[PDB]
């Protein structure tokens, strides 16, 4: 009976090319709700990080109200293949070194004409790092979604109410080099010379283990600063002794530092 | 060990609203799912919804569609359930059933709350009116006589029957509250040797701690 | 939809095998229903036993077991024991949601049977000028768990208007219940002599009342 | 005479979009059997490894049924290219940095209604790894598999009674760095936002040869903790002697943790 | 050396069904795959299917498909084969045979084991009935004398003849049996002088284990 | 489907050549027939020679040697021994499945030809009186192990109502065979002359009998 509801819709006149309407003229409402599936190649080097994600987009198109009320219909319909639905020209700003697959796609649309879109991406996004602190710092990369041809006057976007950002059971862990300590949903809608475009902006803050970078490489210089000390409470008479000391410790720092 | 301790009983009218607890402890609470399950005097077990702390998704029964709202609060450890609108036929017992695999749903109940009773309705507080009962018309007397006396007519529940001010403690029995629309009702027996009782004299004891109410009433055998 | 059919109540010696079924309406339960079963003590207990594919509960005795005899779920306990002695439910997975059964009461006899001690009371005419009338009958002292209740009140078909209470427990482990009517004070009049019957054990046995 | 019947099957009205009838309504038996070709590049930095395999999947659609009960006509008739078949669709969660290629494929057809679905593919699969205990640890790498559209109402999938998992000959000796130990096949079914959905999923086990590292690192800095000590066994007058022992001992220990 | 020992000889009647055991020894069973061979009476030598016991694959002849049913255990290095709906037909001697290659359908027999022998009648166990055979009237001497026995009607195999409790060792022919309405009829004869003839009494002892009977029978010429 | 034709019996000194062939009933034997060479020792003991491409079974002697002459599948024997004396058979690959041939039966001279001997035998006198009469013809000492058995009563060659046993290894290496012809006591004293006529390597060894 699905099948008979979507017929229903698409054999009026839809265009999948025009804005939805809005009872005020105003923008189409476009909540977001984020979820980080994985995050790997973190480069220092790049300037970049591959995360993957499903990104859940959700509007109303009264085009698409097909049970209204309902409550003598199903709840939501699955989008079938070979419909066109109007969605939002979502893209990331920051995204780089990406090649997109095809399918991992679901569109429902709900009695209300509330539609929801669910898509898998993998992303390579630029993120600026800064290594005055070594090792002992902390980046923060983020993960920016806003539309490209629709202006401020016809889309805006806003993170979902709640727990914008959800993320997989052990990310944390699953990180190779770095620790992350915080996530982050805020704004970053801005003027350009095109236009006012609306944008958000998720973040993530990763800091390293201060521990291990103790142990492998300060712990070690330590214990030799303090060999290259021991030659002064020896005495003077004794050559062989501080010579012996003094340049092998040196010989052992640039190892160490090699 | 694991425990899940809901909350006390409720007392409310129809057409309010409230919310059961079911705290946590014992094991990585957002790690498994957890189930909400009606005990209805009427109906069977019936199954609620359920919900996934790490998730935070919901998946409610068809009948319970808007009746139930299932929610969570990882920082507590702690499943709650509110249920609106309120009626006669949602009185219940409801418990919370924990799922038994680890960060999955594996479709199998693990541990299960104590319960919470919940009382709903729209009638007044009102004392127990005590009715003498003795057998009448009996064939014969047999070395032992069963006696009656009917509580009939209180809310809420409960009552605390005793007999003759709890002087003999062997063979008083009390049945459960089997209650009428809108008012509830229950009864109590007791057994004693049939030349003990024309001597001794018999006293029903009902009191109701609801209304403070505490009856007495002696059994009249001259029928 | 559907309902789930489990049988009303079983008798089982202590370390001995018994089976409960647990029957789908709408065909053979198969491995997708992942067949529960749930363990109700008394005052509210519940414990689930097997489930899913192959799961058990954390401490779930080892004489329980889960298969699927015939084409019902089964539960079975080889060796019993006193303190297994409940109701035991069955739930089955239908696609989106969990459907309970009947529940069979289990009976693991820790004593040996005993017969009911059944009398039928008058109501009280104390009651009767509120236009009402109830007859009480107490059934005490019995084991197993198990009544039925009838009335041959007047005729000797019953029609309605009765209402019985669940077995519950007494200090010396024997259960009991009582069986009450709800007719008006015109039929006490109306009606020649009353009844109440009760099977126990698939032995019966009647009281009568005249006036 | 395949080619007969094949045409007879979807002249009629077949619909692929269209989920199969089931008798009772419930949903869709997915038996799945599962065939490990190869595993390589087993990324401890990436989080990542690749794997190949040869998936099989199989349900009964009883719209395809030719011959029923047959016995007078072919056991089952290969479809061809041209027809299409409903399928689950089948994705995998942890999938990722994937580009697929297209045919490895095949799909059979038995009179009953039956369904044999046959695939290859290579997949590069998210693997978080736990280095707590370096080098002798183990770790845990798994294929996670469910329908991305359809919920537990529409679909089930249950892996196959007999050898779910199926590894190539050579499988625990091809690995470069790791040792295969087990295999186990268990569900991963979980409940999201958007529902409840089947999932299956196989793992392997992985840990390491303690032979190795126990010659190529832990025996030669036994030999170094040990020669250190004999400079105690020498007179405290040999300056020359205990002075040089210790120095280069360090030195070399430098060099060896470098 | 590798090995292929299959079951014991099975006697079982028409409807039922057994399966027939082959150990493999000497190789790693994995390796190699197996096929199944039926030497019937009637018909030539019948190929049966293959398996892999590595798969688990396996391939039937379209003759075969339903009759058989081919198994393996890795664990203990064996082949199985099962056999539905048993009939007269049925009755035969199985053979399994090892392909030659190794992990791979080389296409070519390499060894075979020792066979079963599957009877399957619809016959009752029934006593052999000896009657003496000898030349006719006339047409004597000449030669050294040839006498023989004759079983006839007995099932099922084997029966042990002998002659004066086991002394006349030379001469002494065994004919195999042919079964006739399904019980099987055995010949033996053997040569003695013809001056010892019809002096010295010669007798074959016939024995039938199944039937538990063991029946001597004096040759008396015409 | 199809058949396989194999020489029925074939003859061979020791030291010397003999080839053995294998014909298809579909057409020419290709390489994708893939033939195969069985040799089945006597107590059925068999193993392979010669088969798919090239291959050959592990022990399989220098003088096997495998060939396509003509269009039908060969296996040579330069320099046969006493032991290549069996039974060999061949089989083909089509498409999906073994097909085997008649087997030819070899003959490696260990020793010179014997003729049979045969003896005939008369039915019982205590087994006339079960209404069935059973002549016996027992074959012993021929070499090569090939018999023809023909039964003539009253001038005629009876085809229905008799068999004969395979030649059977005897323990001088000298085959052995047994004939038997079942009538009715009724046929048995009706007709008058009886006879069993054994051919053996074109020889004809007669041998009657009379009521
Ligand atoms: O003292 C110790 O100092 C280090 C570095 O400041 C901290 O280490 C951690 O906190 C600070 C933030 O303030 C980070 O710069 C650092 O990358 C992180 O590893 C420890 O939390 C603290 O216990
Ligand atoms: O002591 C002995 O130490 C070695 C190395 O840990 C163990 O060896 C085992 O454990 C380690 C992990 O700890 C594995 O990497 C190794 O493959 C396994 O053989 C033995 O099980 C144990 O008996
Ligand atoms: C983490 O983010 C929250 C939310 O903005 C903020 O309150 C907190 O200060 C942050 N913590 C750190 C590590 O600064
Ligand atoms: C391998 O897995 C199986 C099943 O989970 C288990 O029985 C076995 O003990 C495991 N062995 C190892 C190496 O842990």
């Amino acid at each position: 009976s699905d099948s008979k509801i979507l017929a229903h819709l698409f054999t009026s006149g839809y265009d999948f090319r025009v804005r939805p309407p809005t009872d005020n003229g105003g923008p189409v409402v476009v909540s977001v709700n984020m979820l980080l599936r994985t995050i790997s190649k973190i480069d220092v080097v790049n300037m970049e990080y591959s995360a993957q994600l499903t990104l859940r987009e959700s509007w109303i198109d009264k085009r698409l109200s097909y049970g209204v009320k309902g409550d003598g219909q199903p709840d939501f319909v699955i989008l079938t293949v070979g419909h066109q639905i109007w969605m939002p020209d979502t893209f990331f700003p920051n995204e780089k070194q990406a090649y997109k697959h095809t399918p991992n796609v679901l569109i429902r649309i709900h009695n209300d004409g509330t539609v929801l879109y669910s898509v898998r991406i993998s992303l390579v996004l630029s993120c600026p790092m800064y290594l005055q602190y070594y090792p002992m710092d902390v980046q923060q990369c983020s993960i920016d979604l806003a539309s490209y041809a629709y202006t401020t006057k016809d889309i805006e976007y806003l993170w979902k109410e709640h727990s914008p950002l959800q993320l997989k059971v052990g990310l944390s862990s699953s990180l190779p080099s770095f620790q992350l300590t915080n996530t982050s949903t805020t704004y970053c809608t801005s003027v350009t010379n095109t236009g006012i475009y609306s944008c958000l902006r998720t973040t993530i803050q990763l800091k390293r283990e201060f521990s291990f970078y103790l142990l492998q490489l300060y712990i070690p210089s330590c214990m030799l600063v303090i060999v290259s000390w021991v030659s002064f409470w020896f005495d003077r008479t004794a050559i062989p002794a501080r010579v012996t000391l003094g340049v092998t410790t040196l010989l052992t720092m640039t190892a160490q530092s090699a | 060990e694991v425990q899940l301790q809901q909350s006390g009983p409720e007392l409310v009218r129809p057409g309010a609203s409230m919310k059961i607890s079911c705290k946590a402890s014992g094991y990585s609470f957002t790690g498994y799912t957890m189930n909400w399950v009606k005990q209805s005097h009427g109906k069977n077990l019936e199954w609620i919804g359920l919900i996934n702390p790490y998730n935070g998704g919901t998946s409610y029964n068809q009948k319970f569609k808007g009746k139930a709202t299932l929610t969570v609060d990882k920082s507590s450890s702690t499943a709650y359930m509110e249920l609106l609108s309120l009626t006669s036929e949602d009185s219940a017992v409801y418990y919370c059933a924990r799922d038994g695999d680890y960060y999955r749903y594996g479709r199998y109940f693990d541990y299960w709350g104590q319960g919470t009773t919940l009382t709903v309705s729209s009638a007044k507080t009102t004392p127990p009116s005590v009715y003498p009962l003795a057998p009448g018309s009996a064939a014969q007397t047999n070395s032992m006589v069963t006696l009656g006396c009917l509580v009939k007519g209180y809310f809420p529940e409960p009552v605390t029957v005793t007999w003759n001010s709890g002087s003999l403690s062997s063979g008083v029995h009390t049945f459960p509250a089997v209650l009428q629309s809108d008012l509830y009702t229950l009864s109590s027996s007791v057994t004693v040797p049939s030349s003990t009782w024309p001597s001794e004299t018999v006293t029903c004891n009902v009191a109701h701690p609801a209304s403070s109410t505490k009856v007495d009433k002696k059994i009249v055998p001259r029928d | 939809q559907a309902v789930v059919t489990q049988e009303s109540a079983l008798t089982t010696s202590p370390g001995e095998t018994v089976t409960l079924t647990c029957r789908s309406s709408t065909g053979a339960v198969t491995t997708i229903n992942f067949a529960n079963w749930v363990q109700e003590k008394p005052d509210h207990l519940f414990t689930g036993l097997i489930g899913g594919i192959n799961n058990r509960a954390p401490g779930v005795p080892a004489r329980f077991s889960g298969s699927l005899i015939g084409d019902k779920a089964a539960l079975t306990i080889t060796g019993a024991q006193t303190e297994d002695e409940a109701i035991y439910f069955c739930a089955l997975w239908y696609s989106n949601h969990w459907v309970f059964g009947g529940g069979t009461k289990l009976t693991v006899l820790g004593q040996p049977k005993s017969s009911p001690s059944v009398t039928l009371f008058p109501p009280s005419s104390e009651e009767l000028e509120t236009n009402k009338a109830t007859l009480v009958c107490t059934i005490t002292d019995f084991y197993p768990g198990v009544v039925t209740v009838d009335w041959k009140v007047d005729g000797t078909p019953v029609t309605q208007g009765m209402e019985t209470t669940q077995p519950s427990k007494q200090s010396n482990n024997k259960y009991m219940a009582s069986s009450y009517l709800t007719l008006t004070a015109r039929a006490w009049e109306r009606h020649s002599s009353y009844s109440c019957q009760v099977t126990h054990e698939g032995h019966t046995v009647e009281k009568s009342l005249s006036r």
